[PDB]
RNA sequence: CGCGGGGUGGAGCAGCCUGGUAGCUCGUCGGGCUCAUAACCCGAAGGUCGUCGGUUCAAAUCCGGCCCCCGCAACCA
RNA sequence: CCAUAGGUUAAUGAGGCGAACCGGGGGAACUGAAACAUCUAAGUACCCCGAGGAAAAGAAAUCAACCGAGAUUCCCCCAG
RNA sequence: UUGAGCCUUGAUGUGUAGGAUAGGUGGGAGGCUUUGAAGUGUGGACGCCAGUCUGCAUGGAGCCGACCUUGAAAUACCACCCUUUAAUGUUUGAUGUUCUAACGUUGACCCGUAAUCCGGGUUGCGGACAGUGUCUGGUGGGUAGUUUGACUGGGGCGGUC
């Protein structure tokens, strides 16, 4: 499928060129969030006044700085600790949805925690690391409790 | 009978020639494989028969339409 | 620095990976040239096209509407009393049987040479040392010619020779940057014209298609 | 006959594909080491670089012809 | 679990026998070219699906040649 | 991590003798230059051992040629064009590794089922390849079809249109 570029998708790729992607995956990635469309050329001469002068002044305030000094300086153990028994198996990580959790809910949902791990999901016990969101594009690390008390 | 169950292949007799030109015959056959699709309708990965070039047509028609087609031409999948 | 003070100014000046309109560029290419010589405006063709292959040889001269700029010595053979008359005219030396063995022996100072169809005889077999210098008479562009006081102005209004080299280029020059833009221009046009005339017509690959315009010493920029 | 290579003193092979370029071993003629040879040491003689052209500042080398060798291909009615 | 695989109930149609013709999609062989290689044989046999007294087609995204025509079908012609 | 295709910018050209690092081609006694050149140290590298470069401190307008003499050919300074060579931007590769969405499983367990013939579920293991369907250039004495001139004290070599 041929599809014109709105978003920075592509190495070679820019805002108002054509490209030519799957439709199954330009249907699941590129479309519903409005970074690449079907058909479209008719519309590409404005899109420099209306996006791309848009989009560059917003990047001329947000953040015009590099890195930040609060809430990331740290590395300490956290309240989390993972729920296993004597032979030291986890038989498969839960995730989100028992990272954080105290009720272990059945009758309603359990709500799915924000926490981000370095290698993206639990596998075995003991020592492990893990990160929560501090910025909008920023995440402070922890390391997990073994004491269990 | 390999069938892609979109794009209309199905096993057909026809012939092959290049240059020479010789009686051999070709008889027009697919590639054949299986995808796995959730319509959240139902809790299942849902299994179908595929061929090359399909996907689309399941998207041009959705697939509700393409299964709905099956059953128009009383083909089991 | 290891560029030189009137090289750091171009560097900055022109970038050859970038687009130029020569329509605007032209005037610019005057201030490119750095040398405190006379300088020279030169058009240079990227071959090829097969450099070795005589079939596929480009070996001419021409006629630009506004010249080069640079004077030349003009070679006049004629008899009788036509010889001062065509000296005043535009020769600027007169051609006998004893300058003959000069050109026999490679040894010319002239740009062009002209001749009378009765004194013809002097140099009419010169062709193996006159021809692959680009100096041969003939009829054909009206340096042989009972009119010889009208052709040395024709050779005088401002000729060029071109030849391919093994290299894969062929150079020649359009003007001096003491020029108006619109007279370099006719002249880039006329020599793009004088090539096109001279077209190997056998030949596979690339002929008129990489052009560009340089200076002593400066920079260039494509056509 | 086509295409890419082979042919460089009597016998074998570098050099050619970058124009500044002729070499080496063995034969032959010197000798040397040995009573003496296959080998080993190191000088001298033999130059249409198969064979004929083309071009220049520079081809035995590049682009071709002609005769043989190595190896199988296409370019038509 | 929702479902699916499977199961139960009600209404509906077809299955085979063939005679000859016939529509829809595929389709030889032995010949002949005095071999044989594109071509012929041949869309004939033969196969799957389907049906009526006929079948089928059908209202120009077609012909025509400056004149104009204005669905399909069928016989004598067009034409060896 | 870069073998290759493309990009961009830096760097670069010394057999040897005779003074010299002449890349190639074409110009040229005046031309490079005062916000700039040398040189040898802490410490490195290239190699034809000839010399020379990156970094840095300096010292502070230079300097070459003619004559003499090398070579096809000059020796400042250069338009234009290669060679080698390291990074930059990018696509693509041989490999190592990581994720699992694709793929295998001639693994295991459960359900269909007091049926393991094979479909679905649960799940481990490897992982972007294989398998297949062909496009495409070969090979194929196996397969499928097929060709093989005449005159002749016997065809055989020989004569012959």
């Amino acid at each position: 499928m041929q599809v014109i570029l709105l978003d920075k998708v592509a190495n070679l790729g820019s805002l108002g060129d054509q490209v030519n992607v799957k439709a199954g995956y330009a249907r699941n990635f590129l479309v519903p969030q409005g970074k690449a469309v079907p058909a479209t050329k008719k519309n590409i001469e404005f899109f420099e006044a209306r996006r791309a002068e848009l989009e560059a002044k917003l990047a001329e305030v947000l953040a015009a700085a590099n890195a930040r000094a609060e809430k990331i300086n740290a590395l300490e153990t956290v309240t989390i600790a993972s729920k296993a028994g004597d032979e030291g198996k986890l038989f498969g990580s839960i995730g989100t949805r028992d990272i954080a959790d105290a009720v272990t809910a059945a009758g309603v949902e359990v709500a799915k925690s924000e926490v981000r791990l370095p290698n993206g999901v639990l596998r075995t016990t003991g020592e492990h690391e893990v990160s929560f969101q501090v910025h909008s594009e920023v995440f402070a690390k922890v390391i997990v409790n073994v004491v269990a008390e | 009978s390999r069938v892609c169950q979109v794009t209309g292949k199905r096993p057909v007799t026809g012939n092959n020639r290049s240059h020479a030109l010789n009686a051999t015959k070709r008889r027009f056959l697919p590639n054949l494989h299986s995808h796995r699709f959730w319509v959240e309708s139902e809790k299942r990965f849902v299994t179908l028969r595929v061929s090359a070039k399909g996907m689309r047509v399941i998207d041009k028609k959705g697939i509700d339409t393409v299964l709905a087609e099956l059953r128009a031409r009383g083909e089991k999948y | 620095a290891k560029l030189t003070k009137r090289m750091r100014v171009i560097r900055e000046k022109v970038d050859a990976t970038k687009q130029y309109d020569i329509n605007e560029a032209i005037a610019l290419l005057k201030e490119l040239a750095t040398a405190k010589f006379v300088e020279s405006v030169d058009v240079a063709v990227n071959l090829g096209i097969d450099a070795r292959k005589s079939d596929q040889n480009v070996r001419g001269a021409t006629v630009l509407p506004h010249g080069t700029g640079r004077s030349v010595r003009v070679a006049v053979f004629t008899q009788g009393a036509n010889a001062e008359a065509a000296k005043a005219a535009g020769a600027e030396l007169v051609g006998m049987e004893d300058l003959a063995d000069q050109i026999k022996k490679g040894e010319m100072n002239f740009d062009v040479v002209i001749a009378s169809p009765d004194a013809m005889r002097v140099v009419g077999q010169l062709g193996q040392v006159l021809g692959p210098r680009g100096l041969m008479p003939n009829p054909k562009v009206g340096t042989v010619t009972p009119n010889v006081a009208e052709a040395v102005k024709n050779a005088k209004a401002g000729q060029v020779r071109y030849r391919n080299d093994k290299n894969g280029i062929i150079h020649t020059t359009i003007g001096k940057v003491d020029f108006d833009a619109d007279k370099l221009k006719e002249n880039l046009e006329a020599l793009l014209v004088a090539l096109k005339k001279a077209k190997p017509t056998q030949a596979k690959g690339v002929y008129i298609k990489k052009v560009s315009i340089s200076t002593t010493m400066g920079a260039g920029v494509a056509v």
